[PDB]
């Protein structure tokens, strides 16, 4: 693990 | 159509879904994976017969989701999910069904499916999927 | 809160 | 284009964008929730001038994004987002730019965007969402 914390991601769109 | 929702789990391990080429995906079902031990969801089944069925076994857990694809459309007056592609981390399962109509596209750069919902009558007429870390 | 768990959706696609 | 990514924070006050009916979608900077106090994120900017500005203030904490949607489609030679909905609980936001192209949305049932990541040249190249609940 790292000491960052994480988030769900989506895309990229474009 | 007839409304199901799995509900959250753990991650996928395998998915068994069913279409046809000139029309629409028909059959849903997901063998998820819940803390370690495959959970065998309810197979979501297609008012109609006549479709191929398809089986995506994945690699869990190395292999995942990566990105979900596909169409939706007009078949028989209905707005359907016309066609689904899945990309994993190591390869990609379709195009399956029918490629016509709006595209739509969900990738993901951080985090999980671990479950969907939606409703199937003659076809898949929508889905929603939960996400997590 | 519930004491029901909580997950991010997304969606849905197809008929609205 | 120049990548940007501002992480994630606790919600979403305002949106600063700007398009040109010409072209695409040009700059963006969001105001961020963080804690019940705003956070001004950086201001990312197009390569090139010119663009209509338009300020998204939303009444936060109870007014919240449910979709947001667009078009890519290739403006001299770039392919880019040219065209952005903002869609809340309360109304519609755009559509702002050229409706014309592929088209792509996010819809979500459960859940908060709590940031964007993505890259800017002369046009929004593409970009990506934070989800969280
Ligand atoms: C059983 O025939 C029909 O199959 C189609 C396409 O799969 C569809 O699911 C029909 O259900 C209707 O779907 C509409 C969405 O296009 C929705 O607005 C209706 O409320 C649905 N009605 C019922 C009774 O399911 C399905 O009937």
């Amino acid at each position: 693990q790292s000491g960052i914390s994480q988030t769900v991601i989506v895309g990229p769109w474009g | 159509g007839k409304a199901f929702d799995d509900g959250a789990f753990t991650g996928i391990r395998e998915i068994n879904l069913s279409y046809n080429k000139e029309t629409a995906i028909g059959d849903f079902q997901v063998v998820y994976d819940l803390n370690g031990s495959p959970y065998v969801g309810q197979n979501h089944k297609s008012f109609i017969t006549g479709f191929t069925p398809v089986k995506i076994s994945l690699d869990f857990p190395s292999e995942y989701i990566m990105e979900v694809s596909g169409y939706t459309g007009n078949v028989s007056g209905y707005v359907v999910v016309r066609s689904l592609t899945f990309k994993t981390n190591k390869k990609t399962y379709g195009p399956y069904g029918v490629t016509s109509g709006t595209p739509f596209n969900l990738p993901i750069e951080n985090g999980l499916i671990v479950g969907f919902k939606g409703s199937i009558g003659y076809w898949l007429d929508y889905f929603s999927m939960y996400l997590s870390l």
